[PDB]
RNA sequence: CGCGACCUCAGAUCAGACGUGGCGACCCGCUGAAUUUAAGCAUAUUAGUCAGCGGAGGAGAAGAAACUAACCAGGAUUCCCUCAGUAACGGCGAGUGAACAGGGAAGAGCCCAGCGCCGAAUCCCCGCCCCGCGGCGGGGCGCGGGACAUGUGGCGUACGGAA
RNA sequence: UAAGGCUAAAUACCGGCACGAGACCGAUAGUCAACAAGUACCGUAAGGGAAAGUUGAAAAGAACUUUGAAGAGAGAGUUCA
RNA sequence: ACCCACCCGACCCGUCUUGAAACACGGACCAAGGAGUCUAACACGUGCGCGAGUCGGGGGCUCGCACGAAAGCCGCCGUGG
RNA sequence: UGGAGCCGCCGCAGGUGCAGAUCUUGGUGGUAGUAGCAAAUAUUCAAACGAGAACUUUGAAGGCCGAAGUGGAGAAGGGUU
RNA sequence: CGACUCUUAGCGGUGGAUCACUCGGCUCGUGCGUCGAUGAAGAACGCAGCUAGCUGCGAGAAUUAAUGUGAAUUGCAGGACACAUUGAUCAUCGACACUUCGAACGCACUUGCGGCCCCGGGUUCCUCCCGGGGCUACGCCUGUCUGAGCGUCGCU
């Protein structure tokens, strides 16, 4: 787990935020390795990974990345959309498909949060006052 | 301080070329609109920006 | 003279001396507070200073 | 602010009831010469052109 | 003591010019701005003083190149031709 | 008097460095005079000495930049100077050719299945 | 009333627009008309005026009928010298009166072959609007 | 404080509204936009209705709207099957389909195969070259009309 | 005690490529208070909000159901109206608080892996010729190199597909 | 029908380029900023941060005499003023 | 309405305060600026339109908007409240 | 006086009326020709220049700092002094 | 009457209110929606005949070329040009050019040290010396070369 980086405990502030240990962060450990993969390779863009094996202290993952600029991706239409600069670092956005998880977006009823494209969206549509011409 | 660096010697002598006051040809000039340079400067009140 | 402050002393001296046909003996710079790199160039006995003064334009 | 409520928003019956009264007061002429329109050597007051 | 008669012994200083930002801000122990970060590669700014980010940002300066990109833009961004000569 | 580029784009390239150079002279000569007092007369000259400078300088630059994109023309690896600046990204664009490739499957659905031009009501 | 949606009808913004104009538009708008002599022969009815086109005051003090050239034109001030417009300092020196060139009127021009083409466009597009109003 | 008689009330005005508050200014100019973009894009599909496919009939759901009837997102598998229409041809034609839908009910089934047997007929198919083949429709239906149709094709009327 | 395959791994100012910082109104991903309210205050609230870090594009994100429903049933996402200040949550206090259905804007759908068949039918790169060449592309021709069976390409993907 | 993936469109937009408009403000207002303003200046630094618009249609901006070392005036003049 | 004269009357305003001319606080002078707003939500009153209805939004149709980012219209007229 | 715009009526709209807030900005009085220009012994005579000299310069006299200096030289700092 | 004081008015000052202006803001709307190793943003230092600042530009430095425009610029000079000529000046901007720091890139931040290839003087490849030119960042991808290992095997 991630404790919390605070200075001794010294969360100031009410006794809520308190927590230094027991508590979790959001994306997983697959969406970590993606994410550091990616980060120093940054002229390669992921494409996605896989879980390899673990031991206590580790987990280890082999996150597949494509050089989008190597004609044989360039060239082939069914891979070139990688190429686009939109899908530069998907693993930074959240759009791998261990990125994608932690966002927790999915259709149907146990979802609701997340009902725009994502989580803040959701948020925003539903805390903007729509305050209209003629009310 | 007599032990200059290049940098700051350089930094210094734009400043004291900048000083000069105003050409008096400029104020028969047809939009006008300045008297005086303003931002002059004087070595015993205001001390640069070191 | 009044010199460009990117120059040694080198290249002074072979610049005076392509453009005046003229021996240097030994340059000698400084800079003035101002941003003028100014070069005190000693010529070669055998030639004059006062001559080639009057040659280039100021006296 | 921006969101100060500018417009105002009106039925439509009344609109047009309202409508009605400057088309009937459009005839009526004391009230057209009241309106300070000089209308003295008009013919007749719904003052209607051949087209 | 503590007051004026201390401010004598201003002899020395802390910083210095930077040379990524031309303010006086370069601390020389540390070795790093205060403005910008110097040695540190991203350009320090904060979200908290808004007056601070409006004092440089791309406007603030001359745009030696995105101001004539964005003349270059606007009719085109044609590239080796020229104008039918007379 | 007065150079004007019109006329230097056809000399020769030894030509166009001696003029620039009878030029350069020229200026150096000035701005001893303007040194020396001289006269107005001359200190009009030192700025039409500089813009004729640069104007010899300039067509000379052309001239041998033509040239070497009339070389380097075809070359599939050119120089960064000589190959075009459009924009970082518009450089890394898909590469006309490349966008409008297909794949043999939509090809093959552009040919069985394509959209028909059509009316409705008679 | 206007009715193109790119044009403006805001003091300040024609204002700006006339007194940071640049000279080249500023020849536009420091034109003058042409005197009824010319309007008739040329089928003009105004020109850009310039260094030496003899010309007559209309309104002001100089108003008169005597046709001076221009002596020149000094398109910073918006403003013609004309030849004999001029007033004494109170150290005797003669100064040109500045003129505003819309307050005078054309008498002679003074043609070279782009002038002369100016005046066959201007010519040329009036007789298509009388052909298009026929 | 309260003051003798009247709703007890909580409105929601503790979170900083006025940071996200959404004013309506735009609306007309977006009225002006859309229909520019409707306008333009009936002008770019020339004779085919500018409404957009043929779209099938539809019960609403649950026992409220049970009674009424809308537009469908695209006719069923087996309507198209039963009106002699090849899935991927429907596409161009002008007819909406929707492979996610059921059929339960031999009726509605009946019902939208109706409405394609009745679509296809009052349809004015062009031809691919002007050089005709079979098909495509003659050339009395297609100068008599190059015609739109404004307004949803086939209006679904309850 | 050599020579050779491969494997894993190094070094090169080796050939050609690409990432690096900025801007940040809008967008995505984390991180995340406390003033404040509750007439005190600790859960709650302020708020997943300010500040912090990361990464984008002309938009982003989302998206072609492990959906809603329970009906005579609808049929990707987004957006507006409505649902609804409702169901629900809450020292059931203060406060919070959606969703389907209905009407609208728009509307567009698809491809792999797999399972199988096709002499790898595929790809990248070098060199000569013709065209074209300021978004390096088309055709031809080389016992010229590599990648590829630890699996490239066509067919096909759940609406079923192959023979 | 999950644990692989691509997808325009309505939607967003206090930054940018460029336009239009306003029952807005009218130089203590309106942006900190109508002007050589993020300027001067302050602070080691982060940072803070102003003031400041208006002769006249035209410079015709007061030649010349006179008093005074001059600043200053007295006359004279320009100006519709 | 300017000054002056005399008779009578007459304490300095603002404020909190049971009580202020107070030995209560603010106020040397003058100019300009300066404080119950706007949105939402209810309530009651009142005016108008329609009436077992009413309703307009949101959308759509009518134009390049000069006035129009209006105005008009809609089996959407009623999804819906 | 000034020198370019302004008002009555009927309606609509509001950033609509100031003595105070130790209110904000600017300006001005009384105080007041007042408090003050008193740390470290010291000035004088002549001459010059000059419109003009208690103070400038030259000479003379009398004085002080009294080589841990009120002398000569540097560091830091200043930035043309 | 005297001086002073107070009051009122007239004229003077002081000060900048008022009013009238407005190449500025503020707001709403529309259309585009573009930066960067081909060196961005930003910084520095430079550049005018007389120029301090603002602005504009980069040692070709108040701008070169090209196109369009068609006689200026103008504070004063001084000049050009034949304005019956690629032609003043403006505008546009497609060609050319764009000093030093800066992601900043040979290593260092002193402007301090360097390496390796090519040229000119210097030699007569004699290395020195000077000057010039071109390379010399990190990370990463495809290939290339050279290699490593009691890694897995093959033949000798
Ligand atoms: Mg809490
Ligand atoms: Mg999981
Ligand atoms: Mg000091
Ligand atoms: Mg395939
Ligand atoms: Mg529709
Ligand atoms: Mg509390
Ligand atoms: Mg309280
Ligand atoms: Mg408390
Ligand atoms: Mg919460
Ligand atoms: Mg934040
Ligand atoms: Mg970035
Ligand atoms: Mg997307
Ligand atoms: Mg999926
Ligand atoms: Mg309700
Ligand atoms: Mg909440
Ligand atoms: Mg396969
Ligand atoms: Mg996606
Ligand atoms: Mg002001
Ligand atoms: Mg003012
Ligand atoms: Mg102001
Ligand atoms: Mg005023
Ligand atoms: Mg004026
Ligand atoms: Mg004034
Ligand atoms: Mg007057
Ligand atoms: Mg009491
Ligand atoms: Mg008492
Ligand atoms: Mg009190
Ligand atoms: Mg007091
Ligand atoms: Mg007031
Ligand atoms: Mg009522
Ligand atoms: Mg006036
Ligand atoms: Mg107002
Ligand atoms: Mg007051
Ligand atoms: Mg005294
Ligand atoms: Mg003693
Ligand atoms: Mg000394
Ligand atoms: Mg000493
Ligand atoms: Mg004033
Ligand atoms: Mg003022
Ligand atoms: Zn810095």
């Amino acid at each position: 787990g991630r404790k919390r980086p605070v200075p001794k405990g010294a969360t100031y502030g009410k006794p809520v935020h308190h927590g230094v240990n027991q508590l979790k962060f959001a994306r997983s450990l697959q969406s970590v390795a993606e994410e550091r993969a990616g980060r120093h390779c940054g002229a390669l863009r992921v494409l996605n990974s896989y879980w390899v094996g673990e031991d206590s202290t580790y987990k280890f993952f082999e996150v597949i990345l494509i050089d989008p600029f190597h004609k044989a991706i360039r060239r082939n239409p069914d891979t070139q959309w990688i190429t686009k600069p939109v899908h530069k670092h998907r693993e930074m956005r959240g759009l791998t498909s261990a990125g994608r998880k932690s966002r927790g977006l999915g259709k149907g009823h146990k979802f609701h949060h997340t009902i725009g494209g994502s989580r803040r969206a959701a948020w925003r549509r539903r805390n903007t006052l729509q305050l209209h011409r003629y009310r | 301080s007599s032990h200059k660096t290049f940098r700051i010697k350089r930094f210094l002598a734009k400043k004291q070329k900048q000083n000069r006051p105003i050409p008096q040809w400029i104020r028969m000039k047809t939009g006008n609109k300045i008297r005086y340079n303003s931002k002059r400067r004087h070595w015993r009140r205001t001390k640069l920006g070191l | 003279f009044i010199v460009d402050v990117k120059a040694n002393k080198h290249q002074i001296k072979q610049a005076v001396k392509k453009l005046y046909d003229i021996d240097v003996a030994k340059v000698n710079t400084l800079i003035r507070p101002d941003g003028e790199k100014k070069a005190y160039v000693r010529l070669a006995p055998d030639y004059d200073a006062l001559d080639v003064a009057n040659k280039i334009g100021i006296i | 602010k921006t969101w100060r409520r500018w417009h105002r928003r009106v039925n439509t019956t009344q609109k047009r009831y309202a409508i009605c009264s400057a088309l009937a007061a459009s005839a009526l002429p004391a009230l057209v010469m009241s309106k300070g329109h000089r209308i003295e050597e008009v013919p007749e007051l719904p003052l209607v052109v051949e087209d | 003591t503590k007051g004026t008669s201390s401010f004598g012994k201003r002899r020395n200083k802390t910083h210095t010019l930077c040379r990524r930002c031309g303010s006086k801000a370069y601390h020389l122990q540390k070795s790093t701005c205060g403005k910008c970060g110097y040695p540190a590669k991203r350009k320090r700014k904060y979200n908290w003083s808004a007056k601070a980010k409006r004092r440089n940002t791309t406007g603030t300066g001359r745009m030696r190149h995105l101001k004539i990109v964005y003349r270059r833009f606007r009719h085109g961004f044609r590239e080796g031709t020229t104008p039918k000569p007379k | 008097a007065k150079i004007k580029a019109r006329d230097l784009r056809g000399k020769k390239k030894e030509e166009l460095l001696k003029q620039l150079d009878d030029l350069k002279v020229e200026l150096s000569q000035l701005r001893v005079a303007k040194v020396t007092g001289g006269a107005a007369s001359k200190l009009s000259k030192i700025r039409v000495v500089r813009k004729s400078i640069a104007r010899v300088l300039t067509v000379i630059n052309q001239t041998q930049k033509e040239n070497l994109r009339k070389f380097y023309k075809g070359k599939k690896y050119k120089p960064l100077d000589l190959r075009p600046k459009k924009t970082r990204a518009m450089r890394r664009r898909l590469n006309k050719h490349e966008e409008s490739l297909k794949t043999k499957k939509q090809q093959r659905k552009e040919r069985l299945y394509p959209l028909r031009k059509y009316a409705v009501k008679a | 009333m206007k009715f193109n949606p790119f044009v403006t009808s805001d003091r300040s913004k024609n204002r700006k627009r006339h007194f940071n104009a640049p000279s080249h538009i500023r020849r536009k708008i420091m034109s003058s008309p042409l005197s009824k002599e010319l309007r008739q022969k040329y089928n003009v009815r105004s020109m850009p005026i310039r260094k030496d086109d003899e010309v007559q005051v209309v309104r002001g003090h100089y108003k008169g009928q005597q046709i001076g050239k221009v002596v020149q034109v000094y398109r910073k001030k918006y403003v013609i010298y004309i030849e004999r417009v001029q007033r004494e300092k109170a150290n005797g020196t003669t100064v040109h009166v500045g003129i505003h060139p819309s307050k005078v009127v054309i008498t002679r021009l003074k043609l070279d072959k782009d002038r002369k083409k100016i005046l066959e466009r201007k010519a040329k597009s009036r007789q298509v609007g009388k052909e298009k109003g026929k | 404080a309260p003051s003798r008689n009247g709703m007890i009330l909580k409105p929601h005005f503790h979170k900083d509204w006025q940071r996200r508050v959404a004013t309506w200014f735009n609306q007309p100019a977006r009225k002006i936009r859309r229909r520019k973009a409707r306008q333009a894009r009936a002008r770019r599909i020339a004779p085919r209705p500018a409404s957009g496919p043929l779209r099938p009939i539809v019960r609403c759901p649950t026992v409220r709207y049970h009674t009424k009837v809308r537009a469908g997102r695209g006719f069923s598998l087996e309507e198209l099957r039963v009106a002699g229409i090849h899935k991927k041809v429907a596409r161009t034609i002008g007819i909406s389909v929707d492979p996610r839908r059921r059929n339960k009910s031999t009726e509605s089934l009946q019902a939208n195969v109706q409405r394609l047997k009745e679509y296809r007929s009052k349809l004015v198919l062009f031809p691919r070259k002007p050089s005709a083949p079979k098909k495509g429709d003659s050339s009395a239906e297609e100068l008599k009309l190059a015609t739109q149709l404004t307004g949803p094709v086939m209006p679904i009327r309850n």
